[PDB]
């Protein structure tokens, strides 16, 4: 069905190598010279896209059959999978409930005298994980016109199978690469904790430089005081070095070992803290090496089930093969980005009780986090909408609820960055609920 | 639905067409110059060649 | 070859009338022909090299 | 009497949607009462012919 | 070997059989009005 294919198709020859050979006065191309059949081995040496027809050499009118079948098996795998955190049959919903520390207050007795029995809420936050992908994989097997394509049973069999190992390894990298689409999620998000590096692959100082912050950042995230500084909910908490996890590209393990392990006489003290996983990479732009801990990943199975079905009008099965499964991030985790490009002072305005319920009349204070990268003041200006009726925030987050407030609150802390004839905000949200009351006439004096 | 039609002078794909009558079955030629068509071809069709119009 | 392929969002409604449809095997294929036909020629005299 | 049928061209393309389609076979029948109904009468007296 | 082959190589035909199937109208050709493969089977079955 093929008339007119030749073999150089797609070919894009910097030079051509017969003419390198029997031109050759002088040069490397002098040792091809006596090969007795140099110029058919330049012919089909790489294979044929598209199969003509061969005729026989001695009697022309036989057909030169194929020979041979090879049928390439592979087995894809997934890196991540040691991320993922069991697997639930029932229910949709993961709850992810965290007990922060809280604010000492300073002793005095006079003013204990009253707030005995006036209670503090716990500072707990709370994350919800839903199911998010739902998926199913389709290939066809026609059986019966398959049977043209083979003449031997044994390879015709083979090659079914590899069909059914093309689905189980389409499973494999969409899973790979939906655990990688939550880190590329996660960072276009604005929730990574992000330090600024320059790009290890431009200088051995730009490499040592690297090196010198992962160590420190790596250190930093497990120490025993905790910290803040490293969440996107902005919680005081700890990591544990056999809990971290480091998904550097293939690109950096490379100049880590040649450039720096080597030399080095000790590599206990230059070798990347935690456990080091090697993916292709990230498809952010700036973004070189991700610092997690195992707990960031929640990622847990919902259904894996395959399920066939045979038309008889046009003699074909069907291969469906569903994968039903959380793909979720825990931001109770720490978690850094290592940002090799120009990035924003600010990333992330975080007003961290996220859910409040202020009683009709009653006061609420705020308090927000800001992600400074350049270090710098960043002053927070305050908002309060849709309860536009009489009352909203102050400017140093004191919610005030009028009287008549019967709708859903949202505050606002937002950070203006960006120039004067376009400015650029970044924003931290918490909504607040109005419970109402009672025993209050309309009218006062 | 369709039905069967025996072209009649040397049909080309995308020209605008014109329906008449003979012996029988529908012929279709290309329509006249400044009026309007009936049909539009989908493939050449042979003079006396019988064919479909998809309706 | 046999190459690997593509997710469909689950819907339940749209897989009333769409089973039995068909989703094609990206497959690819390469085919080597003979290429030397080679051959060696010694003599040996035995008589006339005593 | 049931009665031949057409065939119909394979194509993957259209029995996707047609797995369930109805072909109603082509039978016709005949029937057949009983008609004839008569009996024959034949008198023997015996001591006479012996 | 040979990038130009038609099926129809050396051969000088008296009708199209193709065309005497769809053009029929009961010219005698009414048995093969039926017969859903008869444009594949009358195209190789010379050989």
């Amino acid at each position: 069905t093929f008339n007119d294919v030749k073999t150089s198709l797609g070919i894009t020859e910097s030079y051509d190598i017969v003419n390198a050979i029997r031109n050759s006065q002088g040069d490397n191309f002098k040792s091809y010279v006596p090969l007795a059949t140099a110029n058919n081995v330049a012919e089909v040496g790489a294979g044929i896209l598209i199969n003509q027809t061969v005729q026989n050499d001695f009697i022309t009118s036989l057909v030169d059959r194929i020979g041979l079948v090879v049928i390439r098996q592979v087995s894809l795998n997934n890196p991540l999978k040691k991320f993922k955190k069991g697997q639930i049959p029932l229910g949709r919903t993961i709850e992810e409930i965290y007990t922060d520390i809280t604010k000492e207050k300073q002793y005095d007795a006079e003013e204990a005298e009253q707030k005995v029995f006036e209670r503090e809420m716990p500072n707990v936050k709370t994350l919800f994980h839903e199911r998010n992908r739902q998926g199913f994989y389709h290939q066809t097997i026609q059986d019966d016109s398959l049977k043209t394509a083979f003449v031997s049973w044994g390879n015709f069999e083979s090659f079914v199978s590899s069909i059914i190992n093309a689905i189980y390894n389409s499973a494999e990298v969409d899973e790979y690469e939906y655990m990688k689409l939550l880190v590329d999620n996660y960072y276009s998000k604005g929730l990574f904790t992000t330090v600024k590096i320059d790009e290890p692959t431009s200088s051995t100082g730009a490499l040592t430089e690297f090196v010198k912050k992962m160590r420190a950042t790596a250190r930093k995230l497990t120490l025993p005081q905790g910290s803040r500084d490293w969440n996107s909910m902005a919680v005081r908490t700890r990591s544990y070095m056999e809990d971290l996890h480091l998904i550097i590209d293939a690109d950096l393990e490379a100049e880590l070992d040649v450039d720096v392990l080597a030399k080095a006489f000790n590599m206990n003290r230059t070798d990347f803290l935690g456990n080091v996983t090697v993916i292709d990479g990230f498809a952010s732009t700036g973004l070189e090496a991700v610092l997690v801990d195992k707990d960031w990943f929640m990622v847990y199975d919902n259904l894996h089930k395959m399920e066939t079905v045979r038309n008889p009008r046009g003699l074909y099965w069907n291969y469906y093969y569903h994968v039903w499964q959380t793909l979720s991030v825990s931001r109770f985790a720490n978690a850094v980005a290592f940002v090799s490009g120009d990035v924003p002072a600010v990333t992330q305005v975080i007003v961290s009780p996220n859910i409040a319920a202020v009683k009709q009349g009653g006061q609420q204070q705020f308090t927000a986090y800001v992600r400074a990268t350049n270090a710098k003041d960043h002053k927070v200006v305050w908002s309060v909408e849709g309860g536009s009726t009489g009352t909203a925030i102050t400017g140093d987050g004191l919610l005030s609820v009028s009287g008549n407030e019967d709708n859903q609150l949202t505050v606002k802390a937002t950070v203006d960055i960006g120039t004067e004839d376009k400015p650029k905000l970044v924003v931290g949200e918490a909504v607040v609920s109005i419970r109402p009351n009672n025993a209050s006439g309309g009218a006062q004096a | 639905v369709s039905f069967t039609a025996r072209a009649k002078s040397n049909v080309m794909a995308y020209r605008l067409l014109a329906y008449s009558q003979g012996d029988d079955i529908i012929e279709i030629s290309h329509a006249a110059e400044n009026t309007i068509p009936d049909y539009v071809a989908v493939k050449d069709v042979d003079k006396g060649d019988l064919t479909q119009v998809n309706m």
